[PDB]
RNA sequence: AAAAAUAACAAUACAGGACUCUUUCGAGGCCCUGUAAUUGGAAUGAGUCCACUUUAAAUCCUUUAACGAGGAUCCAUUGGAGGGCAAGUCUGGUCGCAGCAGCCGCGGUAAUUCCAGCUCCAAUAGCGUAUAUUAAAGUUGCUGCAGUUAAAAAGCUCGUA
RNA sequence: CAGACACCAUGGUGCACCUGACUCCUGAGG
């Protein structure tokens, strides 16, 4: 949370979500993100580089986060058979 | 109730007499006396010794 | 006379992290939203200008077979004047050990309130940047930034979490019951949590997210057991 | 909640309000006149009377104690009244036809402490007050 | 024809803490009592009402401007707040120690003839001093910034240089009178 | 309603802390705060008072020759100290008696609530008390109330204002 | 489930109680 053109408040700047785009708060439970590897493609065997998603304690208990996390992962790529 | 009769009036004052210490010095006046409270609270003796004690406690 | 000691003993990957220093502050495991379940952490990382002050030391009871039975139950709040608080409850058979299960309970809960202003921009957070509101059985305490130099116009019990808090200026209202004490100190807790659960428009901009600690220290945190 | 909330409904706002406003007991005995016509303050602060007898009272339960009030007819209002006596020892200096000043107690319209009907307390004992009486002060003129 | 109290009464009479509290600024600034904690507390409070206004009025405003510049302007004369600042923002960041330090006391300890917090609001209330060619008689006061360039003694305290009363003659009588023996 | 006096400063005798010396103990050391013993100069009007001033004429103020502080004094009070409530795990006395007590409650013999004394607290030339009204009180709820069960939806529908 | 199933009233009281600082200090040596 900036104050001024851009001086820096704050304790630290927190994880948001895409999935409904609301942040993950302050020290909250079932709040974890979701890193798939990616694959190089075309020779196989896995190369770095995380896809990270990030999963909040109300997609999860509303029994949403399934869906949403093809989505996601869908909409910017990769996986085979899309 | 409702009643009529007193009976016992000033039983405990008669038979408790009050006395008298005077003075060896003036309980003091306005601003000094207002200072002197913070400076023997405080600066004196700055405070190291005991703790969780009142100023008329005998605990 | 009598001295302390300290130990650490970790069951989890995070207790190892921050000993051996590749954690340096709770603020990172906050973003990450993890658990502390270990004390050691809070104590590594301040253990130095926290004060803990005992809110009430009430007894309640139950009634057990034959006779009586009653029990001392202690609340402890515990924060830093630099933005963190906690808030413990231990009920215990003695007083002394009431409150002394309640600071270790105090310490662990411990959570970032954010601080903003009223207005300002300049020279430093005084208050906070959103109004927060906290209820409690029926008890509701709504806390409003104040402008410099107003003071916390609060009643005690919630004046002292304000004041650890970091919030030096604050208009508060509370409604509801006030002859109840534990309800009132609890409420305000959960207003002061709530200014990092608001979305403010200086907030709005977006990050890419944690790979989580768990995943890059793995290789490091194989000491006889990932 | 559950009122009316329009673009015209001033009127009937302005006069549920007034309407609703006399339900409460503190209003309600204030506002007609209640508090002047049965108990003699509300439209004073203090009243003198002429003292018409001296009383025991044999305190009512909880509390066992003999309470001692006295007797006062108020000269303005008219009224008669029992009132507390405070100070220990100090029934003593109350004699009858002799006045007191009378004056409300705390709770203000209704009875205090363990004892029913008397909701006042003397203040001065021969006009020249029980507390200097009391201390020693001032003596006994009468 | 019209009064005003100069001093306020706060909502809790006894808030032991802030007791002490008041009684450590007695202490420090030399004061007689809590209510001329409280004369500062009243002061303060309106100047921080005053500023709170201003600042909530639309800019370049007549009204805003002209006693924006006015607050400045008397807070900056009596040496309280300085110019280097000077908008409303800083002006809320007072507090009642600011003003205190400016008094005719706390300068008459800072230079001149006191020995202590005690010692000057004596000497004042006792006409030890001309501010200028003036005698002051009142300790607090707050005295602007080129009147602390006069504080020096009186000519009506025959020490420092002035026509005898009768209590330098009531010391030379002690060499007359107390060691004349008569 | 306004100003804010009824003493301020050293000395010494002590209780103390930065500084120095000493292994430490201890001692020196400046700033003093109190508490003795009294003081030493040094000050000021409260009173007292020629003179000048005030004013219709006066008074008082603001002006001043000559006077006015070493102390239990030139000598401040009014309520509180069980809880709310700041300050007695007081000492004597009483013992559900006398009283205390807005309210909650004390007192029936080892009374931290009484009655005195002592000490302490709060405000301080003011403070206590009674009472009206206001705030707190979102316990009248426009902003901003509640109505399943805590006080509270008309038996139901039509229906005009 | 799918055997039998009756009168019976009354009665009083108090003290449950609230704070943290590890020595038997070793005592030939130390």
């Amino acid at each position: 949370m900036q104050s001024n053109a851009g001086e820096f408040v704050d304790l630290y700047v927190p994880r948001k979500c895409s999935a409904s785009n609301r942040i993950i708060g302050a020290k909250d439970h079932a709040s974890i993100p979701m890193n798939v590897a990616e694959v190089d493609k075309v020779t196989g065997r896995f190369n770095g580089q995380s896809k990270t998603y990030a999963i909040c304690g109300a997609i999860r208990r509303m029994g949403e986060s399934d869906d949403s996390i093809l989505r996601l992962a869908k909409s910017h790529g990769i996986v085979s058979q899309n | 109730k409702v009643h009529g009769s007193l009976a016992r009036v000033g039983k405990v004052r008669g038979q408790t007499l009050k006395v008298a210490k005077q003075e060896k010095k003036k309980k003091r006046t306005g601003r000094a006396k207002r200072r002197m409270q913070y400076n023997r609270r405080f600066v004196n003796v700055v405070p190291t010794f005991g703790k969780k004690k009142g100023p008329n406690a005998n605990s | 006379g009598k001295a302390g000691d300290k130990e650490w003993l970790p069951v989890t990957k995070l207790g190892r992290l921050v000993k051996d220093m590749k954690i340096k502050s709770l603020e990172e495991i906050y973003l990450f939203s993890l658990p502390i379940k270990e004390s050691e952490i809070i104590d590594f990382f301040l253990g130095a200008a926290l004060k803990d002050k005992v809110l009430k030391i009430m007894p309640v009871q139950k009634q057990t077979q034959a006779g009586q039975r009653t029990r001392f139950k202690a609340f402890v709040a515990i924060g830093d004047y630099n933005g963190h608080v906690g808030l413990g409850m231990k009920c215990s058979k003695e007083v002394a050990t009431a409150i002394r299960g309640a600071i270790i309970l105090a310490k662990l809960s411990i959570v970032p309130v954010r601080r903003g202003y009223w207005g300002n921009k300049i020279g430093k957070p005084h208050t906070v940047r959103c109004k927060v509101t906290g209820r409690c059985g029926s008890v509701l305490v709504r806390l409003i930034p104040a402008p410099r130099g107003t003071g916390i116009i609060s009643a005690p019990v919630p004046k002292k979490l304000l004041l650890m808090a970091g919030i030096d200026d604050c208009y508060t209202s509370a409604g509801g019951c006030t002859a109840t004490l534990g309800n009132f100190a609890k409420a305000t807790f959960d207003a002061i949590s709530k200014t990092y659960s608001y979305l403010t428009p200086d907030l709005w901009k977006e990050t890419v997210f944690t790979k989580s600690p768990y995943q890059e220290f793995t290789d490091h945190l194989v000491k006889t057991h990932t | 909640m559950g009122k009316c909330r329009g673009l015209r409904t001033a009127r009937k706002l302005r006069s549920h309000r007034r309407d609703q406003k006399w339900h409460d007991k503190q209003y309600k005995k204030a506002h007609l006149g209640t508090a002047l016509k049965a108990n003699p303050f509300g439209g004073a602060s203090h009243a003198k009377g002429i003292v018409l007898e001296k009383v025991g009272v044999e305190a009512k339960q909880p509390n066992s104690a003999i309470r001692k009030c006295v007797r006062v007819q108020l000269i303005k209002n008219g009224k008669k009244i029992t009132a507390f006596v405070p100070n220990d020892g100090c029934l003593n200096f109350i004699e009858e036809n002799d006045e007191v000043l009378v004056a409300g107690f705390g709770r203000k319209g209704h009875a205090v402490g363990d004892i029913p009907g008397v909701r006042f307390k003397v203040v001065k004992v021969a006009n020249v007050s029980l507390l200097a009486l009391y201390k020693g002060k001032k003596e006994r003129p009468r | 024809w019209v009064c005003r109290k100069t001093y306020v009464t706060p909502r809790r009479p006894f808030e032991k803490s802030r007791l002490d509290q008041e009684l450590k600024l007695i202490g420090e600034y030399g004061l007689r009592n809590k209510r001329e904690v409280w004369r500062v507390k009243f002061t303060l409070a309106k100047i921080r009402k005053a500023a709170r206004e201003l600042l909530t009025l639309d800019e370049k405003d007549p009204r805003r401007l002209f006693e924006g510049n006015a607050l400045l302007r008397r807070l900056v004369r009596i040496g309280v707040l300085d110019e280097g600042k000077m908008k409303l923002d800083y002006i809320l960041g007072l507090k009642i120690e600011d003003f205190l330090e400016r008094r005719l006391q706390t300068q008459v300890f800072k230079l001149g003839l006191a020995k202590s917090i005690h010692h000057a609001r004596v000497l004042i209330r006792q006409r030890h001093i001309r501010v200028r060619k003036q005698v002051v008689n009142i300790p607090s006061f707050i005295v602007r910034l080129d009147s602390q360039k006069h504080i020096d003694f009186s000519l009506r305290s025959p020490y420092g240089g002035g026509r005898p009363g009768r209590v330098k003659r009531k010391n030379a009588k002690k060499g007359q009178g107390g060691a004349g023996a008569g």
